[PDB]
């Protein structure tokens, strides 16, 4: 769930 | 997806800053995205977890107005558009914007040399 | 004379390069002086012993022609102006000379012209 | 001798 919630954040940067 | 490997830490050099700037640029990230103290850290973690860059590079000029990169090589600045505790102190709405000029122009230091020690 | 005491080391920065550029100029150094790999090193020592600057700043574009500084803020470039060859001579067989240029402060000419020499 | 030597080198760049 760690390296998955990180992707949630990255998307806010369109990354 | 599957858990991905760690990346060997390293400080962001000029060339490394130029490379990271374009890489992200071509990905379609950052550009036009609204900025906040929160999303600022997201980027620190991104280049750290994805590229192993030590989070001591992302420093901008205080403001108001355009916030220029304190690290020469980074090609992304903060520009005003047109409450939260991640909000800009100057009460300005900020957004990321790619500036190629910043590859050979130290806008930050030539405009606000006093913000450097 | 009196033995000059050691100066605490520091890595050259943008402002430091600016300062040292003007400082050296105002003393009458470098300008119009024939560059060589040997004298290149004399410049490293000077700034190290007298200003404590780490000798890792003085890098120039490979050439030929004008050699631009690979440290932004360093306002000294190399400009072309030979009997028997010296092993301190330029590989392009060009005679080079130091030339001051304050323009080098506001444009990173090196990266602008030869982006490939970075990395 | 060491200091005098370096000063000799400096003179080539018109310093010292």
């Amino acid at each position: 769930a760690y390296q998955q919630g990180q992707n949630q954040l990255y998307n806010e940067l369109n990354l | 997806v599957s858990v991905r490997p760690k990346v060997p830490l390293r400080t962001m050099s000029y060339k490394l800053a130029i490379d990271m700037s374009h890489f992200i640029k071509e990905k379609g990230g950052l550009e036009g995205i609204y900025y906040s103290a929160r999303r600022h850290r997201i980027l620190d973690i991104y280049l750290e977890k994805e590229e192993g860059i030590i989070p001591d590079w992302q420093d901008y000029t205080s403001g108001p107005g355009i916030r220029y990169p304190k690290t020469f090589g980074w090609l992304w600045k903060l520009v005003p558009v047109n409450t939260s505790q991640w909000d800009d102190p100057w009460g300005e709405v900020l957004a990321w914007k790619f500036d190629p000029t910043l590859a050979y122009t130290y806008e930050a230091y030539v405009r606000y040399p006093e913000e450097f020690g």
